[PDB]
C-alpha cells in the first residue's frame, strides 16, 4: 500500500546514494596528498 | 599473522568487534594541546576516536596513528561504507584498533 | 554508449554535476526528498524535455533515435546538444525492466537512477537548426578508465525497483513477484 | 576524551565555537619566511588562520598544525561544507583549534 | 635493473607472481601495537598482507612499506584493477613485495 | 596577522602581485641534483618557480616549500584555477611566496 | 633557474630529452630491498624507472626522488599525458631526472 511506494522510493535511494560514494571515489580521489609519515612524525 | 579483522581483534584483551556497514555521519579532528585527536560518529548513535599519541603507545603504532586519521578523512569525504571495527573498549569513547572496508 | 538531446548547454552541465533529473539541483544535493519510481518516468512527458521525471534521465541506445526524439521535442530550437553517454550501474533498460508493462517500447530507452554525473558524460555534438554538427566535444573530465569496463544494471537488479503501484498486476506474476517489495502485490 | 567539538572547545582558554554549515570560499597558503601560513574565509566574511608554529604550541601538536592544513586544502577542493570551528580568539584572524563536518 | 615484475620477481628467494586483474574487495587497515599492518583480498578468495615493519628491513624499506600501504588504500578506493603482485610465499597470509597496474 | 594574499604580500621585500584567475598550463618537476624544483607556466606567458631548499630558508620553510608543491601537483592535475600569486621578482624565474584559490 | 625542462636537462652530463606526449602504459612499485623503485612503461614501449635510493644521493635528492614516485602514481591513475622526460641515458632503464606535462 503506501508501504509499496515508500518502499520502493527507499530502495531507489539506496541504490542512488551507493552509486554516488563510487562517483565521489573517483572524483575525490583526485584531491588525495600522500603524507611522509616518518618526516611529519 | 591473522587473515581477517576479526581473528587480529581476536589477539588483544579488551577489544570488541563492531559491524558498521555505514558510511561515517560526522567527522571532527582536533590540533588542540594535548587532545589532536579525531572523533567519528554514525547515524546508530555511536561515536569512536582515534586516540592522541601517548604513554602507553610503543613508536611503531605511532606512524599507524597517523596513518589511521588519513584513512578516516578520505573515507568521510568519499562516503565509503565501513564494514567492522575492532576497537578498545577501555576508553571512553572507545578507541579505533583496526578498520574494515568492502566493496 | 547512450545518447540524450537536450537543450541545457555543457557549461549548465557541469556547474550541475550532471543531467539532472527535473527538480534536482545539483547531483550530490541531498536537500531535497525527489519522487523515485522507473514506472513513473517511464510514462511521463514533458514539454521541451525528453523524459526525465520521477528520479531518472531518458537516453536512447544509438545517435539517430536520441536526433530523432530531439526534433520532435526541441524542434526549431537554434542550438540544442546530444551527449554521449558511458554505460554504467546508475542505468536501467526499461523495456526489460517493465517488460511487457512498457509503456513506450518502440521507444527502447535506457533510463539513469538520480541522473547521469558529469564524469560519465563522453561528449556531446551540438545540434544547430536541427542539423548535427558531426564534431565530438570530448569531456575532459571523463573518467575513462572507470567506465571503460562497466555495464547498464542486469534487469534482475532493477524487478525491485519497477515502481508499479501495490495493486498493478506485475507484482503477481513473474518475474516482479520474486522481487516484490514490502506492501507490493 | 571529548565526545563533541562543543565539549573538546570549551576545555581551553580563549576559545570561541562558531557555526559556519558552509563550504570554504577562498584559500591562501603562504611559504613566505616567518608566515607559513595556510587562510580560509567564507561568503559570510569569516577569515581563519591555520597558526604559524611557533612556541605557544607543544611538540606533539605540530604533526598535528600539519595535519589540519591537509585537512583544508581537501575540503576546500572537494566544496566540501564545514559544520563548526572551535578557534582561539585572541589573535586576528582568529586561528583554528578543531574542525567538524556532518553528512 | 629489471624492466618487469616477474623479472623483479624472480630475483629474490621465496617469491611468487599472482596475477590477479581485479580490484581489490576488502582492505583491513590495523594500528594495533605489533600487528600495524593492511590485508588486502580478492573475489578469487586470495588475501595478501603488507607485514609488519620488522627486523629484517632496512630504512630504504621501512619508507617503501609505508608507500605501499598509500598505493593499496588508493588502489582500493578508486576501485582500480591490479594486475599482478609478486609475493613473498613463506609468510601467510602472503606478503606482497611489488604491484604492477596496467592502462 | 595578514588577512589576505595581498597584505601578506606586501610585508614582503621584492614581491609583487600577479592576478592569474586561470589554471596551471604547464608543470615540470625536477629531482635531478641541485636543481630539485617545480616550475609551473600560465597561457599569459609568465613561468614562476618553487625554490630549491637552500639557506635563504628557515626549518620552517621547508615544511611550507614541500606543502606548495603538493598544492601545485593537485592543481595542476585538477585544472583547478588560481586566483592570485604573490611572488619574489628578484629571481629568475619569479618564485612563489604565495597562491590564493577562490572558488 | 631553468625555465624549461629542456633547459634543465642539458645542465647535467648522460641526459637526453625524451617527447612521450602519453599517458602511462604501466605502473610497477617495489618495496623489494635493494629494489625500492617505479618501473612505468609506454604504448611506445618505452620503460623509464626512478632510481633506487642510495648513500650517493644528498637528502634533497632524497626528498625528491620520493616526491618523483608520488608524482608518477598519481599520474598513471588520474590518466594524465606526460609531455617529455629528462632522463640519464646512462642506465637500464634511463632513470627519470625529470618530467614535464602540459595542458
Amino acid at each position: 500500500g503506501d508501504t509499496c511506494n515508500e518502499e520502493t522510493q527507499n530502495l531507489s535511494t539506496i541504490y542512488l546514494r551507493e552509486y554516488q560514494s563510487k562517483v565521489k571515489r573517483q572524483i575525490f580521489s583526485d584531491y588525495q596528498s600522500e603524507v611522509d609519515i616518518y618526516n611529519r612524525i | 599473522a591473522p587473515q581477517t579483522i576479526t581473528e587480529l581483534c581476536s589477539e588483544y584483551r579488551n577489544t570488541q568487534i563492531y559491524t558498521i556497514n555505514d558510511k561515517i555521519l560526522s567527522y571532527t579532528e582536533s590540533m588542540a594541546g594535548k587532545r589532536e585527536m579525531v572523533i567519528i560518529t554514525f547515524k546508530s548513535g555511536e561515536t569512536f576516536q582515534v586516540e592522541v599519541p601517548g604513554s602507553q603507545h610503543i613508536d611503531s603504532q605511532k606512524k599507524a596513528i597517523e596513518r589511521m586519521k588519513d584513512t578516516l578523512r578520505i573515507t568521510y569525504l568519499t562516503e565509503t561504507k565501513i564494514d567492522k571495527l575492532c576497537v578498545w573498549n577501555n576508553k571512553t569513547p572507545n578507541s579505533i584498533a583496526a578498520i574494515s572496508m568492502k566493496n | 554508449r547512450l545518447y540524450r538531446a537536450d537543450s541545457r548547454p555543457p557549461d549548465e552541465i557541469k556547474r550541475s554535476g550532471g543531467l539532472m533529473p527535473r527538480g534536482h539541483n545539483e547531483y550530490f544535493d541531498r536537500g531535497t526528498q525527489m519522487n523515485i519510481n522507473l514506472y513513473d518516468h517511464a510514462r511521463g512527458t514533458q514539454t521541451g524535455f525528453v523524459r526525465y521525471d520521477d528520479g531518472y534521465v531518458s537516453t536512447s541506445l544509438s545517435l539517430r533515435s536520441a536526433h530523432l526524439a530531439g526534433q520532435s521535442i526541441l524542434s526549431g530550437y537554434s542550438t540544442y546538444y546530444i551527449y554521449v553517454i558511458a554505460t554504467a550501474p546508475n542505468m536501467f533498460n526499461v523495456n526489460d525492466v517493465l517488460g511487457v508493462y512498457s509503456p513506450h517500447p518502440y521507444e527502447q530507452e535506457v533510463s539513469a537512477l538520480g541522473g547521469i554525473p558529469y564524469s560519465q558524460i563522453y561528449g556531446w555534438y551540438r545540434v544547430n537548426f536541427g542539423v548535427i554538427d558531426e564534431r565530438l566535444h570530448r569531456n575532459r573530465e571523463y573518467r575513462d578508465r572507470y567506465y571503460r569496463n562497466l555495464n547498464i544494471a542486469p534487469a534482475e537488479d532493477g524487478y525491485r525497483l519497477a515502481g508499479f503501484p501495490p495493486d498493478h498486476q506485475a507484482w503477481r506474476e513473474e518475474p516482479w513477484i520474486h522481487h516484490a517489495p514490502q506492501g507490493c502485490g
